[PDB]
């Protein structure tokens, strides 16, 4: 069809690729696959998963959200790139977004770092009586995330 | 030879000693085998250098077998079947050597005839290696009426190689047997997790074993450029400063899988190696050992 063409990169050489009827019918079908399977996810998932393992309902639904997720984020790239192929021209925009919303990790990975810091250095032993934060008590079992007082 | 049997006298009276268990009784046995089968072999080469290149070939081919036979006869039935089977493997040798450099053809068919019937007992007594060992050579001999000989050579290569993996076998296992027995005598005094490190020495010893028959069967390599011909899709890679379009292949996608699979097999069966290495060796505490139970699973997953 040679509807428009785009400056792609090819073994390091710039060369006009042009997209086609035949790529965008293939965006438009990988989009509706997309979609079938966000709408038809949970089911498939209770009875593969589900079946052949008991789980915690709060379990099955944070892999189910997870699953949709995914599906969709890769849903989208893949519509996005055989019809624009941009990747290389979003990658800035895809890294200065990813370092102003991962800084929400902070407080995680800080936790993480100083439960392992706590656990090598061993400032406190299970058995004592802690007090911090106006709340004392004796400390019943230390892990990497929380300690539990 | 004196000193070696006593030694070796030494070492069957201070057999599983709880006070003096190690890890290191079963490699004295093994040296003391393979002391023990010395004599022997290098009477063999002696001879075969007595009169000295077609002499060197049965010259190296003889010590070679004797040293395997004097390593399994230092390690009833059995040992007259080892004994028999001398007599049945000795042409092989003689035809690997001469390839090397009418009733001959005849004799090689008898010799493999022969040695299938001596095989066809412990086949029935018997898992699938040896059925699969057996098998081929009645194929070899059946095809033999060139390569047939090269053939037979990888075979007898190749139970060379497994005879070896299950003397490491029993080695493994009685060091694993010592192993438990301290870290029980250390937990008293202070069958999972024996498992997990049985199963690691079993990987390990799996990928060992398939790198000696991948370094000795380099012929067929067909297989193997095949799965590297796939050429399902490329990326432009970097080469040399160069933009060059690498496509990935069967091979790789399998190399990924197995790579993918042999990481989930380290990751579930880390603590139990871990536990059996570093806790068994010196004390440490719980919290410790959990942290770096969690930095090793962590790196090992990120790898």
């Amino acid at each position: 069809i040679t509807l428009w063409h785009y400056n792609g990169t090819e073994a390091g050489a710039a060369v006009v690729k042009n997209v086609t009827m035949g790529s965008l019918l293939f965006a438009i079908i990988a989009s509706m696959v997309a979609w079938a399977l966000i709408r038809n996810l949970p089911g498939l998932l209770e009875v593969l998963v589900l079946s052949r393992l008991n789980m915690r309902q709060g379990a099955s639904y944070a892999i189910t959200t997870i699953l949709n997720y995914i599906i969709i984020a890769v849903g989208a790239m893949t519509v996005f790139g055989s019809l624009g192929v941009s990747w290389d021209k979003l990658q800035w925009l895809a890294a200065a977004l990813s370092v102003g919303l991962s800084f929400g990790l902070q407080e995680i990975f800080g936790n993480f770092v100083s439960g392992l810091i706590i656990l090598f250095e061993r400032p406190v032993r299970i058995g004592d009586t802690v007090t911090i934060g106006s709340f004392s008590g004796t400390v019943s079992k230390i892990r990497i995330r929380a300690t539990t007082i | 030879l004196g000193w070696l049997k006593a030694y070796q006298q030494k070492l069957a009276s201070a057999v599983g000693s709880l006070r003096n268990d190690s890890q290191l009784n079963t490699p004295k046995a093994i040296l003391i085998d393979l002391i023990r089968a010395l004599p022997v072999c290098l009477i063999i080469l002696a001879v075969g250098l007595i009169l000295l290149e077609l002499l060197w070939s049965f010259s190296k081919k003889l010590a070679i077998f004797w040293l395997v036979f004097g390593l399994c006869w230092k390690v009833s039935h059995w040992r007259r079947q080892i004994v028999r089977i001398s007599l049945a493997l000795l042409p092989i040798h003689f035809w690997s050597v001469v390839a090397e450099l009418v009733l001959g053809q005849a004799m090689i068919f008898f010799n493999l005839l022969l040695i299938a019937f001596l095989v066809w007992p412990m086949c029935r007594e018997s898992l699938v290696t040896i059925t699969v060992l057996s098998i081929i050579p009645i194929a070899l001999m059946v095809l033999t009426a060139y390569t047939t000989l090269r053939l037979a050579g990888r075979w007898i290569e190749t139970v060379y190689l497994v005879i070896i993996w299950n003397l490491l076998y029993q080695t493994v296992l009685r060091g694993l047997s010592v192993a438990a027995r301290r870290i029980a005598w250390r937990r008293a005094l202070a069958e999972q997790v024996n498992q997990q490190t049985l199963r690691i020495t079993m990987l390990l010893m799996f990928a060992l074993f398939g790198v000696m028959f991948w370094a000795i069967w380099s012929d067929l390599i067909t297989v193997f450029s095949y799965l590297d011909s796939i050429t399902l899709w490329h990326y432009n890679g970097t080469e040399a400063g160069a933009a060059v379009v690498k496509n990935v292949t069967m091979g790789s996608l399998l190399f990924a899988i197995i790579a993918s699979m042999v990481a989930w097999a380290l990751i579930r069966n880390l603590p139990g190696l871990l536990e059996v290495l570093v806790l068994s060796r010196l004390n440490m505490r719980q919290g410790a050992s959990y942290a770096i139970t969690t930095i090793l699973n962590y790196i090992i997953i990120a790898v």
